[PDB]
Parts: structure tokens; sequence; C-alpha cells
């Protein structure tokens, strides 16, 4: 259920 | 703030969650993102985040709108415990500053520049 966000 | 995810959840499960995905991930934390009540904006798609914690509040500020499909001029502002935070603190420093007891940090979100009004 998690959205992975990541650096850009 | 009522956030929606703790009425929905007990708090021995969000705590369970919370402390199996940090031990799991220690250099992300978990973010739960909610409108502020009353406020005028869109809605978002998803709560539930796992940031990085190198990640900046203004970078998340900028995916956050984009999930939103703001506009530029449509202001978005972001609330922990009522307060804006800087847009330069990494959201490491933002969780450890302020995460609740579930090991979750909450961030209200809004159209307006002061929470309430
Ligand atoms: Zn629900
Ligand atoms: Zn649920
Ligand atoms: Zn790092
Ligand atoms: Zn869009
Ligand atoms: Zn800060
Ligand atoms: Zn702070
Ligand atoms: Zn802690
Ligand atoms: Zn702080
Ligand atoms: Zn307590």
């Amino acid at each position: 259920g998690w959205l992975i966000i990541d650096l850009p | 703030m009522k956030f929606v995810y703790k009425e929905e959840h007990p708090f021995e499960k969000r705590r369970s969650e919370g402390e199996k995905i940090r031990k799991k991930y220690p250099d992300r934390v978990p973010v739960i993102v909610e409108k502020a009540p009353k406020a005028r904006i869109g809605d978002l798609d998803k709560k539930k985040y796992l940031v990085p914690s190198d990640l900046t509040v203004g970078q998340f500020y900028f995916l956050i709108r984009k999930r939103i499909h703001l506009r530029a001029e449509d202001a978005l502002f972001f609330f922990v415990n009522n307060v804006i935070p800087p847009t330069s603190a990494t959201m490491g420093q933002l969780y450890q500053e302020h995460h609740e007891e579930d090991f979750f940090l909450y961030i209200a979100y809004s159209d307006e520049s002061v929470y309430g009004l």
C-alpha cells in the first residue's frame, strides 16, 4: 500500500 | 487534526506497521499525507508514502503538487502539528522531530497559509 518515492 | 488513517486503523496496528517498515528500510521514513479539513484544494490519490530520509520537503512538495495536478498559481502548504516546515529540511529531519508514537509522520496539506483558517 506504499507509494515509493525516490530522490530525483 | 483528525487523520482518517488514524480513525480507520487502531494505534497498535499502525505502530506495528511503522516499526516494521522502519526496521526494514532504515534510510526511508513512512509518511501519511491528508487534506486539511475545509481546505479548498484537489484531492490526493494516495496517502501513504515511503520517502527517502534525504529527500527534502521542497522535493516532496513538488511531487505532491504534481499528484494533485495543481497549476503553478495554485497554492499548496504542508502542516506538521500546525507548523509549515522549511523547504530545505530533509524528510528524515522532519520525521525525527515530529513522527508520532506509531512511527508515522503525519502531514496535512492545504491551499491556505495558516492551518484552520
Ligand atoms: Zn477510508
Ligand atoms: Zn487501511
Ligand atoms: Zn543519507
Ligand atoms: Zn496532472
Ligand atoms: Zn525542520
Ligand atoms: Zn522542523
Ligand atoms: Zn523515533
Ligand atoms: Zn521541527
Ligand atoms: Zn500517546
